[PDB]
RNA sequence: AGUGGGUAAGAGC
């Protein structure tokens, strides 16, 4: 709180299921679009 | 630096005026001096390389005028190029060959 | 066998420690410089300064009333004929290179290269070929005389 | 092979996980005039890196 | 907004964990090139052809 | 025409220095949007260039003849 | 930068008289240096070989500044001032780089070494925020040199 | 153009020589201008003057 | 090749085929064998060697990994006190083990991996296996086997040691590993395949193929500093040959109009200087930069070509304010230092 | 030593995220 | 746990 300056509330965070699905889809399309692709390109896409 | 000076003036008529450095010559005289200097350079290169002037080719003469040289202290890189892959022999000092 | 753990060569750590040592040295130099740099009436009165300027002006008016050679050359003594003189120039070396400033003649270098090429064409401790090739006669100067 | 930075020839992949390097992969050898010596990576006596 | 993440420390510790450049190159053909050191070297991403 | 096309499609000095990557010395990735892009020796220490590599204007981007006509 | 210029205009020898300039200050021009380490090494070599070359110190300091190591640039400039007291360009660069009091002390040291040049006096007047300090530095300048119109023109604003 | 090319094909006409100017000199005769530059200059100037004088004489005959 | 492939890696198969093309493995074996022949032929009297023979072997002996045969045979003068077999680095030797008159030498090349590259253990194991093998043919029970790991450049010898053989063989093999034509070819091919270089970048470098491209209407400046610090030396028959320094001339020649600029430097500059070379370099760079600053922008050069390679660094330092002025090195030596003649 | 990537669920909870970073 | 996904093509004797 900005007045009491105490720990009035506790905020628990979580990654949304849609975001996890999007990340899995991105990795899947990285992998499946790798028939003719350098290893460095794949690793860079995964790193990004 | 000695025969070159001689070739610079083909005749006593050619006089270097103090205004400039190289002697003033006619166009054909310039052609003749140029070809004489080329012959000088080729002959002197042959003197230091035991190669005939005619032995050199046009590109080779251009390279010599520019300043190219050819040397090879380690020619064994020729290895880039029943079977003669071990048949090459070695000559020892104790042997008659050495 | 049983090995011995070597020091890990980490380029990132090397750059970081180099930067840290440079920062420490720069701070030390700044402190040492400030040690010296930290040792440096009419200042406010206009009339006093005017009088002083006038008095300095009138004071000025009243006042008006070769032996330096010890390097080496990259040639042999016999390479120089007695009956001739030549021009010796410096040898092309990298500025960052800190070798001895040898002295060289271009014509004799050309002659040496030509004779080396002729010798190589004619040719065609232990293990000489790999030592004298993959692993330059000279004499030093003294007071300009050798 | 994977987790070597790209300048050293590796792929430089970022790992959000838990990958152990076997200790047998942290040994190298160097040849000097006296002979060939062998080196490990760490004096630390812990689990595999 | 600027750069909100620094990978300098991560790559530093990844090189450190792998035993360093010496061990990493031991895993490679670097010593097979007979290069006296690893400092004055560079890669080329693509060949001339 | 062959000379002009070779100049247009030839490797430029800055492009030649771009695909040279320094061994050992790791560089921080200056492109957040993509880690797969780097300048290599371009702007990197040890590149062998004391001065900055200038831009080869022979590789300037220009529009087509028909695009010029339409404009 | 440089300090020697050469003017360009029935003989063969055409000598060019040397020309000197009081100031030679190229702007920062950052980003033109590709190899920072190689350039730093080369400039260090220049400083070693030509210790009495003010452009060497100026270039080295500006390279350090554009690099970001603003302390080694100050150290290099101070070394140059201890090595080239006659050229006021080094002192002006010192005033430009060092913060207020440090640069004021540097300009005072320049006055000690070079009490004839006036650019350091004007710079010190600019640094000295106090009107009394401006008056003091300007009157010290006029005591060292009272016949400068470009400095006397500031006396009317000095009151 | 086809007539000239087929005349060259049948040997009635010598193959055309490259058109050399001052700028074109070092590109056409670069390997040989180092042999004797003044002769090369004379030859290329002679070729240029031959073309120019052919144009002028064609104009004069057409006059 | 002697390379063993665990699992077909077609890319690695192609790479290793290209590296060892034109029978490179056999040529490497030939080069090493002949280098050992020569190094033993040099020291033929100090080792009590009657003669040395290069033993004939099959054309494909370099690939024979299952079995092995002798490549070099050493004939003793009268008798050799062969010691107990031991590794190359084992300086201590029990010299009096067996007397003999022959000393066969075997040479093995292998492509080591990360786990299998310890060449001392490999050499010992191969020596024992080949000596005890019935298929392996060797003249005498006394000999030595030298194993080379090319993938890691690790050389080691194991086996018998006649007197004085260990130090000579150690020095010789260190020399061959440091320098060897076949090994140099292997290193060069590997470097080309891996496409890494030891800091030899490509910069503008005037040669005889782009010499024609020089002949353009652009402004060009040939800068030369060969004749900066020079002395005259003459030889006296009566006494000693002596020198005397003279003035120097920096060339700033311009091929477009022949405007050749001479910077004449008196000998008094080198009074208290302990490094004349780099000082001359920096002086030349300073004068070149000053001259470009003197000229107007229109007549300023755009290409500065230096015959010497020593100006590549200093000029770029002093031309740091002129980025559009490219500097070209010249592999071909334009004779501009002789214009003072 | 298998070379497979292990999931760090239920692992390394003795470490924060701001550690090993200056 | 496991087989494989690991055939160089070519020339006639």
């Amino acid at each position: 709180n900005e007045v009491t300056k105490e720990r009035t509330a506790q905020c628990f965070l979580r990654v949304d299921d849609e975001s996890m699905q999007r990340f899995h889809n991105r990795v899947r399309q990285i992998l499946m679009a790798s028939g003719s692709t350098t290893f460095t390109k794949i690793v860079n896409k995964w790193n990004t | 630096n000695d025969r070159a000076k001689v070739i610079l003036k083909p005749d006593k008529t050619t006089i270097t005026e103090p205004h400039h450095i190289w002697p003033t010559l006619t166009d054909e005289e310039w052609i003749k001096v140029e070809v004489q200097l080329k012959d000088l350079i080729l002959a002197d290169y042959g003197k230091k390389n035991n190669v005939n002037v005619a032995s050199l080719t046009q590109s080779e003469i251009r390279d010599i005028i520019l300043g190219m040289e050819i040397s090879a202290p380690s020619q064994q890189r020729q290895q880039i190029a029943t079977s003669n892959y071990e048949t090459q022999t070695f000559s020892s000092k104790t042997e008659w060959r050495v | 066998e049983e090995p011995v753990t070597a020091d890990v060569i980490n380029p990132m750590a090397l750059r970081q420690r180099e930067e840290l040592r440079e920062k420490l040295a720069a701070a030390k130099e700044k402190r040492l410089l400030n040690q010296k740099l930290g040792k440096i009436p009419w200042l406010d009165d206009t009339a006093a300064w005017i009088e002083r300027s006038r008095q300095l002006q009138k004071e000025k008016d009243l006042a008006e009333k070769r032996d330096l050679q010890g390097l080496t050359v990259e040639h042999a003594i016999d390479s120089f004929r007695e009956g001739e003189t030549m021009i010796l120039t410096l040898k092309d070396k990298g500025v960052l290179q800190e070798e001895e400033d040898v002295l060289v003649n271009v014509n004799l270098v050309d002659k040496e290269r030509a004779e080396k090429n002729v010798e190589l064409r004619k040719k065609k401790a232990q293990q000489k070929p790999r030592s004298i090739l993959s692993k330059p006669h000279s004499f030093r100067l003294e007071q300009g005389g050798t | 092979v994977f987790y070597t930075p790209k300048e050293l020839g590796g792929l430089g992949m970022l790992s959000m996980g838990h990958v152990l390097i076997p200790q047998s992969d942290l040994r190298w050898s160097k040849q000097t005039d006296v002979g060939i010596t062998h080196f490990r990576s760490g004096m630390s006596h812990e689990e595999d890196q | 907004d600027g750069k909100l993440w620094n990978l300098n420390n991560y790559r530093t510790d990844m090189i450190q964990a792998l035993g360093g450049v010496e061990g990493i190159l031991e895993h490679t053909l670097f010593k097979g090139t007979y290069f006296p050191t690893w400092e004055g070297l560079f890669w080329e991403k693509a060949s001339g052809f | 025409r062959y000379r002009k096309m070779k100049e247009r499609l030839g490797l430029t000095e800055i492009r030649k220095q771009a695909n040279r990557m320094s061994f050992g010395e790791i560089e921080e990735d200056a492109y957040q949007e993509d880690l797969g892009f780097s300048l290599g020796h371009l702007g990197k220490s040890g590149s062998g260039r004391v001065r900055q590599t200038q831009v080869n204007e022979a590789t300037k981007a220009r529009i087509s003849k028909t695009l010029q006509r339409t404009l | 930068t440089l300090m020697d210029m050469r003017l360009s205009q029935q003989t063969v020898v055409d000598p060019k008289g040397y020309l000197t300039d009081l100031n030679s200050m190229i702007p920062t021009h950052g980003g033109d240096i590709n190899d920072i380490k190689k350039a730093r090494l080369l400039l260090k070599s220049v400083r070693e070989t030509n210790p009495h070359h003010p452009p060497a110190w100026i270039a080295s300091a500006r390279l350090e500044e554009v690099t970001g190591k603003l302390q080694v640039a100050r150290n290099l400039i101070m070394k140059g001032t201890e090595m080239c007291p006659k050229s006021e360009d080094v002192w002006l660069e010192a005033a430009r780089l060092q913060p207020g009091d440090t640069a004021k002390a540097v300009v005072a040291q320049a006055v000690r070494h070079l009490p004839q040049s006036v650019r350091i006096y004007i710079r010190a007047a600019e640094l000295e925020t106090d009107i009394r300090a401006k008056k003091r530095v300007l009157r010290k300048a006029l005591e060292h040199v009272p016949n400068s119109v470009r400095l006397w023109k500031a006396a009317v604003e000095l009151e | 153009q086809k007539e000239l090319q087929e005349k060259v094909r049948l040997g009635l006409m010598p193959p055309p020589e490259p058109k050399v100017r001052i700028s074109n000199l070092m590109r056409v005769l670069g390997t040989e201008a180092v042999q004797d530059p003044t002769k090369v200059e004379a030859h290329v100037r002679a070729q240029m003057a031959k073309r120019q004088k052919a144009h002028e004489e064609a104009n004069a005959a057409r006059k | 090749t002697g390379i063993f492939m665990h699992g077909k890696i077609p890319t690695l198969k192609i790479s290793l085929i290209q590296i060892f093309r034109a029978h490179l493995w056999q040529k490497i074996h030939e080069s090493i064998v002949m280098d050992l022949c020569q190094v033993f032929d040099q020291e033929l009297d100090a080792l009590e060697i009657e003669t040395v023979q290069k033993e004939t072997i099959h054309p494909r002996k370099s690939y024979k990994m299952n079995s092995s045969c002798a490549d070099i045979l050493l004939f003793a003068s009268y008798k050799w006190n062969v010691s107990r077999p031991s590794l190359l680095a084992d300086s201590k030797d029990v010299m009096d083990s067996t007397t003999t008159q022959k000393y066969w030498i075997d040479i093995q090349l292998r492509w080591g991996d990360y786990d299998s590259h310890d060449i001392e253990r490999y050499a010992r194991a191969k020596f024992l296996d080949y000596t005890t093998d019935n298929m392996s043919i060797y003249p005498s029970p006394t000999g030595v086997l030298i194993a080379i790991d090319l993938a890691y450049n690790l050389h080691s010898a194991y086996g018998n040691w006649f007197p004085g053989s260990k130090p000579l063989i150690q020095q010789a093999m260190a020399k061959i590993m440091k320098a060897n034509p076949a090994l140099y070819v292997l290193r060069e091919r590997i470097r080309k395949g891996l496409q890494l270089y030891s800091s030899e970048p490509t910069e503008p470098y005037l040669s005889s193929q782009n010499y024609g491209e020089l002949f353009s209407n652009q402004i060009i400046w040939f800068v030369d500093d060969t004749n900066v610090y020079r002395v005259t030396i003459h030889k006296t028959f009566e006494g000693n040959l002596t020198t005397k320094p003279i003035n120097g001339a920096i060339f700033i020649f311009n091929p477009r109009t022949g405007q050749l600029f001479l910077k004449i430097i008196h000998t008094s500059v080198w009074a208290g200087q302990k490094r004349l070379g780099q000082l001359a370099k920096w002086k030349t760079a300073e004068e070149v930069a000053a001259l470009i600053r003197s000229l107007p922008v229109e007549e300023q050069p755009k290409q500065i070509i230096v015959t010497r390679k020593g100006m590549l660094d200093p000029l770029e330092v002093h031309l740091l304010d002129f980025p559009n002025i490219v500097i070209k090195g010249s592999e071909l030596q334009l004779p501009f230092q002789a214009c003072l003649k | 030593p298998t070379g497979e990537v292990l999931s760090l669920v239920g692992k390394l909870e003795g470490t924060r995220m701001g550690d090993k970073a200056q």
